[PDB]
RNA sequence: AGCCAGGAUGUUGGCUUAGAAGCAGCCAUCAUUUAAAGAAAGCGUAAUAGCUCACUGGUCGAGUCGGCCUGCGCGGAAGA
């Protein structure tokens, strides 16, 4: 690791890779080709599954294209396919909208084995706990 | 913070990390980055953990007046800036190398590794400890005795004797 | 801990009274019991401190007169109509 | 107080010639230098200069500390000497020096030719850098100021004579 | 600069100095904070 | 008080969001990494930003901080 050189993150969903209307000339304009953003992405995207948001570094030098090392998705969008509503917050803490528990979100915290600042496999539990409380979700631990 | 009480506290704990401690490393940290924490704590994910601490407490007057847990020769070990590294569980091995190869990558000065406790004295980084649970170094250490040290001298003439 | 030393007033009346708070003192009184009431003067800035501690009005207080320890309770206090100073203090021999 | 109560250590080499209320320091380089004082009493002795007040003066200390610092910068003055450096910014600028008078081009309708004062010299290592060493800290600081003045740095593109210790804010023009 | 009869420092980089007989604010970040007659 | 350092990761937080990845916006402000590090201070971004602040370590080495009660002064203050 070093520091800064080139990297961003502006997408919506892996369901529709390399979009044009949502981002377009905004998905990259520094050394990133708008059409070349559908080759190295789907080379591993369509390799597992599409749907969940997938941001990534944009290591850019001066050698034509770019190289992005992807990792883990937002643990906040995991409440539209694996929890409840299609939305999220909307009506935060004015009424007990949604409610998850200790059971759920477990194997959701388990997937991020290379993305957790807590060697304690137990400490890295309350981290996503908030990631499912940023919209008004009570926890039935 | 707090006063004399908060003082003693950090010490008795930080210094019980030297009494009940498995190991001890003293590393001056000029230009210490947060990447610094991002390292000894990364080397804690899949190789260490919370069995290690490193509170920059060159408070000296603190960490030092507070080693009546028996830490002599450490007045000499109290110069300039330092970041005390103390072990509780696990072997004393690996922890040393971590800094040894950190600071050597630049990662801030290493205070020339002024050495620390466990054996108890001065400066001179050795490699006793890290060679453990790699006893295949005692497999390779036997040097086949009769055979490897054989096929190296008893059998090295031919490949270098027909001169 | 409330221990306050004073002196028996040699004068009385708004005249002398205004001369007291003038010279950084102030008037006081001590009544109660079958013992006849007393004319007392205290140091301002001293007592100004004791009265800020909410303990001054609940715990008994001790007075030293020419050296004779009286000890009473803070019956009433007159404050300045618009400044943080004391005007006069009533004391009861309790 | 403090700065005043501090030492001064006359580095082996400086003459230190205290004649009553007049101190003259010479050494290595630098044409001597000799200032005055007032409510401060200075004392030589040993390998240093001590500075203290003087009963009857409420200026004391304050006058004494400035003594220190001054005297301090006078030692070092003839010792190490004194820094400088300014860089020109903006097409068509550039400086010259050709003796002890610097020739400047700054987009006027005329060159400028600024003439260095006594104990201070300067060179143009580059078309666009003026570096001026001297003994008198109070004077380099001036000639710097004085030079930079011909064309202080405009806060839109940054053109003009900066120092290096510069900060140049620079801002955007009103929207359309 | 502002010549208000109350000067007041505004930002955190605003100083407040007396040069000659006159109180002034000297702000290093913002020049709009520059002030006299105080 | 200077001066030397650092100021992350879940978390680009989701969100009335055209696009929002701390700061026109909503509501939330919880938990980790540790010596400290706020979904939070500032400049101001096509959006990343880049660079800097509370807070902690280092250097230095004796004071330092702001209210209170009082004395005397400063600005505020231009005319024939
Ligand atoms: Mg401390
Ligand atoms: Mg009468
Ligand atoms: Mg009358
Ligand atoms: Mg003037
Ligand atoms: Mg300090
Ligand atoms: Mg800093
Ligand atoms: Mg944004
Ligand atoms: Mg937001
Ligand atoms: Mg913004
Ligand atoms: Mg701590
Ligand atoms: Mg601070
Ligand atoms: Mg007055």
């Amino acid at each position: 690791a070093k520091k800064v050189q080139a990297y961003v993150k502006l997408q919506v969903a892996a369901g529709m890779a390399n979009p044009s209307p949502p981002v377009g000339p905004a998905l990259g304009q520094q050394g990133v080709n708008i059409m070349e953003f559908c080759k190295a992405f789907n080379a591993k995207t369509d390799s597992i599954e599409k749907g969940l948001p997938i941001p990534v570094v944009i290591t850019v030098y001066a050698d034509r294209s770019f190289t992005f090392v992807t990792k883990t998705p937002p643990a906040a969008v995991l409440l539209k396919k694996a929890a409840g509503i299609k939305s999220g917050s909307g009506k935060p803490n004015k009424d007990k909208v949604g409610k998850i528990s200790r059971a759920q979100l477990q194997e959701i915290a388990q997937t991020k084995a290379a993305d957790m600042t807590g060697a304690d496999i137990e400490a890295m539990t309350r981290s996503i706990e908030g990631t499912a409380r940023s919209m008004g979700l009570v926890v039935e631990d | 913070m707090a006063l004399n009480l908060q003082d003693k506290q950090a010490i008795v704990a930080e210094v019980s990390e030297v009494a009940k401690g498995a190991l001890s490393a003293v590393v001056a940290d000029s230009r210490g980055v947060t990447v610094d924490k991002m390292t000894e704590l990364r080397k804690a994910g899949r190789e260490a953990g919370v069995y290690m601490r490193v509170v920059r407490n060159t408070l000296l007057r603190r960490a030092v007046e507070g080693t009546p847990f028996e830490c002599l020769k450490d007045a000499f070990v109290g110069p300039t800036l330092i970041a005390y590294s103390m072990e509780h569980p696990g072997a004393a091995a690996r922890l040393f190398k971590e800094f040894a190869k950190a600071n050597a990558k630049f990662e801030v000065k290493a205070a020339a590794f002024e050495g620390e406790l466990i054996p108890a004295s001065q400066i001179d980084r050795l490699a006793t400890l890290p060679t453990y649970e790699e006893a295949i170094a005692r497999l390779m250490a036997t040097m086949k005795e009769a055979s490897a040290g054989k096929l190296v001298r008893t059998l090295a003439a031919v490949r270098d004797a027909k001169e | 801990m409330f221990t306050i030393n004073a002196e028996v007033r040699k004068e009385q009346g708004k005249g002398a009274s205004r001369r007291l708070r003038a010279a950084n003192k102030f008037p006081a009184i001590i009544y109660g019991g079958k013992e006849a009431p007393l004319a007392i003067e205290l140091d301002h800035d001293k007592v100004m401190n004791m009265q800020a501690k909410a303990e001054f009005y609940s715990e008994v207080l001790t007075i030293v007169v020419d050296g004779k320890e009286i000890k009473v309770k803070a019956q009433d206090v007159q404050r300045h109509p618009y400044k943080p100073k004391l005007q006069h203090i009533d004391f009861v021999r309790a | 107080s403090r700065v005043a109560k501090a030492p001064v250590v006359v580095p082996a080499g400086v003459d230190v010639k205290i004649n009553g209320q007049v101190i003259t320091i010479k050494g290595k380089n630098g044409e001597l230098t000799r200032t005055l004082n007032d409510a401060v009493e200075v004392k030589h002795a040993d390998n240093t200069l001590t500075f203290g007040p003087r009963d009857g003066y409420a200026d004391g200390w304050a006058q004494a500390g400035t003594a220190r610092a001054l005297l301090n910068s006078m030692v070092i003055g003839v010792t190490e000497g004194f820094t400088k450096k300014l860089q020109l910014v903006g097409v068509g600028y550039r400086a010259a020096v050709k003796g002890n008078v610097i020739n400047l081009s700054l987009g006027f309708s005329h060159p400028v030719d600024h003439q260095l004062p006594a104990g201070i010299t300067a060179e143009c290592p580059t078309q666009t850098e003026i570096v001026l060493k001297g003994a008198d800290k109070q004077v380099i600081g001036q000639v710097a100021a004085d030079l930079r003045a011909y064309r202080r740095p405009e806060p839109y593109k940054g053109k003009g004579v900066r120092y290096a210790d510069e900060v140049v804010r620079t801002k955007e023009a009103k929207k359309k | 600069m502002k010549v208000r009869a109350s000067v007041k420092k505004l930002c955190r980089n605003c100083k407040i100095v007396k040069r000659d007989g006159v109180i002034r604010v000297i702000c290093s970040a913002e020049p709009k904070h520059k002030q006299r007659q105080g």
